[PDB]
């Protein structure tokens, strides 16, 4: 006799993300060689850790102007993959294939303006439950960094990744208001002769930025 | 290497499965992105 | 046996009180992880349905159980009957990714679809009530679609469970609720 | 040439409770971590056995009232976890998945009265083949505990499991007209100026207490 | 572990078939149970 | 790729006593104990040996008369399991589900008159091919046995299984005018005062009767 | 043990194929045909 088998039902159908592989059809074939070849990547958060992309203002600019008025916010942006000020970055590009996410999202700032203008900025980070600070005064008391001009242009601060849970949607939800994960307020604290001087700014992964669950929702 | 998971060797052998390498005579991003700076370039106090 | 009753500390007699022998029991049928380990029956929606174990009917084995646990935690199982191919999408997904083919998609093969799918919710353990009647959205195991979805099993696999909460019977008009037993 | 096989008939087809796991289709997801929780239960009777839950009496108490007159019955009901007295018991809400049991069934009684109420009561287990006993002279002979009231509010008792099979069912048929197993009696001895007060019982499961054939029967 | 009765090795590698759990740094029902005062409180005759 | 395999026509079917089981739907069952049930048979020739049946004769009774005159025949009937005589036997009933056998079975005589009555009997085989024999000095001649009665009341004889081939069939085919097999003949020598009196007569199976091959045809 | 004949090992587990049978604390008929007595109960002349 032979070996029985029960054909199962429910199993065999082709799954467009299975673990198997197709039974082959043509062999023996060589390939030229391509070892050490410049420029590989095997992780794209390898590429995300190491070349910080620009974030996009009014106006469809990379930087921010410092201004000479009362208001002293430069920015305030929702901390989200799916916000404007990130749409342009490979960050939020990768984002969009993953529904979730955790760890730390770096900000790079560049100062621009000529030798002699000088500058103060304050970088914090307001937690989700309370509307964001308006002042650098009533932002002193969240997480914050303050930094100066001079000889070194850039100055990078690591934005935390605080939550209830241990991951966070990368999309925004449309009964989503009030923005889940929190604000980044770019201030300035004042500034001498740097009217109208550029500082520009860039986003880069930080060491335990994490993306999982693949998706593919269009965009 | 990718996105399998079978557990037993694959009935076919490997020079039909898949195409051959050969040699002559994450790579570069991987190493960039550990050479990274992450500390302070100053002075630091308390 | 006497004690204080007002303490809470559990108390066990024992047929021994009085000159019995207790004997040897048997419990692998009330394990969690066994007894949860089996296909429920829910009523599907004719495309989108969201997995969601709280759809489990109250009364049926799997959903009163399930109930009974505060906070749980498992991977999955589903088999669908369904038209066109079904395609699965994770926790936390766009909806629009329902339409896309590269998410899994299991091509239509007779008479029905089985797959083991793993635990996808952002929280280190989910709920079957939470104080904040509804439950966040962000509890669930992603979705599936199809042309058409005509039936819908659930099965629980690897289920832990914590903070056990009340389990109701049936409650008899008479002495004793009575129901026709299988009989020759 | 290849590996002859007989896909036999009768096997394979989908059964709700088949002892399989189905294809996997989407890998490599790492759960957070959720080690040590609290309050975790593994098995239904352990907390069944350390968690006794309330009895329901005539008029819908979780409590008997001692009475002055010459009936001396507390209580008396069918030993079936289909009984109304048990049917808001965790114990009978856990049955009802399972068609059959054995072992101990442990039931507690706590006075409430004040410290000058005092009271002596009597529980029995009054077996099959025979009416109930109406009066404490005549369920003497039947396996019984007698205790009084004091320092110690709670007293346990052990209802045994006796029959003719292994087993007993959970369910009660309908063409069971006398209680298959038996009686238990609740009786009240006499009483020392405790009208009115209140004796609560509950119910728990006892170390030997058994559940097995799993079913789901509505409910 | 639970309702499972197969004494082959699943085809699929663990990784594939389930989820994976981490670790941070009946349990207790069974230890309750356990703890269970299960004698007599007093001084016994005969 | 995966392994490929042939399913194979002609394989498969369902066959009503195929030697492989059915696949699994409810596990982990546990039995009540039942080790050392008294009066278990593991072989039903063990109980065909140990246990002697009733022959059948004239009449519907168990037992053939003393008789008083020149005929000498007791009973006389076809080597059969089909035969009427052995109708109602216990070896009969097993044998109409095999189709074949060969071996011994044994007749037992016990002597049922007073004690003042006495007889001397005699047992024949008496082989196919020719007529059986009439008178007992006819069958004198055939394997046979004579005995008497005494304190010992019964008396056991093998009737040895005599055949061309090494089988020999349970049924009995319609065209079959002639037993195949041959007949046993009980005679009776002569007898003091025994008149009326009772020899009843049981069938067992010998150690080395055999039953193969089993058939379902009705019955 | 009765009409099976394969020679591989049962693919589920014994406590899923059959019911488990407990202890506590052909048999007799065997032993019954057995002990048959079997000769001559008297003397035998050559």
């Amino acid at each position: 006799g032979i070996f029985p088998v029960a054909c199962s039902d429910g199993y065999g159908g082709l799954v467009t993300t299975d673990p198997k592989t197709a039974d082959p059809a043509y062999g023996k074939v060589f390939n030229p060689p391509r070892n050490m070849l410049p420029g590989r990547f095997t992780n794209f958060l390898d590429v995300a850790e190491a070349c910080p992309t620009f974030l996009r203002f009014e106006g469809d600019v990379p930087y921010v102007t410092t201004k000479t008025d009362s208001d002293r916010i430069l920015a305030q942006f929702d901390l989200s993959l799916a916000a404007k000020h990130m749409s342009n970055t490979f960050l939020a590009g990768l984002a969009q294939y993953y529904t979730q996410y955790s760890g730390t999202i770096n900000l790079h700032f560049m100062f621009t303006g000529p030798t002699d203008a000088k500058a103060r900025y304050m970088i914090a980070y307001a937690p989700p439950g309370m509307e964001p600070p308006k002042t650098p005064e009533a932002a002193a008391h969240c997480i914050h960094a303050e930094w100066d001009t001079g000889l070194n242009s850039k100055f990078t601060f690591s934005i935390p990744y605080l939550s209830a849970a241990d991951y966070a949607y990368t999309a925004s939800d449309t009964a989503e208001t009030t923005n889940v994960q929190g604000w980044v307020c770019l201030f300035q604290i004042t500034h001498g002769k740097a009217d109208g001087d550029a500082l520009v700014v860039l986003a880069s992964a930080g060491k335990d930025f994490e993306l999982r669950l693949p998706v593919d929702a269009r965009t | 290497s990718g996105n399998t998971g079978s557990i037993i060797n694959n009935y076919y052998m490997q020079q039909y499965q898949n195409s051959m390498d050969t040699q002559l005579g994450d790579d570069w991003f991987s190493k960039l992105a550990s050479s990274a700076f992450s500390g302070l370039f100053g002075a630091l106090l308390a | 046996t006497t004690s204080a009753g007002e303490s809470a500390d559990p108390v066990t007699a024992t047929v021994e009180n009085y000159g019995g022998e207790t004997q040897v029991q048997r419990r692998q049928h009330t394990d969690v992880s066994f007894i949860l380990d089996r296909f429920v029956k829910v009523t599907p929606k004719d495309q989108i349905n969201v997995l969601d174990l709280m759809q489990t009917p109250a009364h049926t084995l799997v959903g009163a159980l399930l109930r009974t646990a505060t906070y749980y935690f498992a991977d999955l199982e589903v088999a669908v009957k369904h038209e066109g191919n079904l395609t699965w999408v994770p926790n936390g997904a766009p909806e629009t990714a329902l339409d896309n083919t590269t998410n899994p998609t299991a091509y239509h093969k007779a008479p029905l679809t089985r797959l083991a799918l793993p635990y996808t919710a952002p929280h280190r353990v989910l709920a079957t009530a939470y104080n904040g009647r509804t439950l966040p959205t962000s509890f669930n195991y992603g979705a599936i679609k199809a042309t058409r979805v005509t039936e819908l099993l659930y099965r629980m696999k690897r289920a832990e469970t914590y903070c056990p909460r009340p389990l109701l019977a049936i409650h008899p008009s008479e002495a004793r609720h009575k129901q026709k037993i299988v009989a020759p």
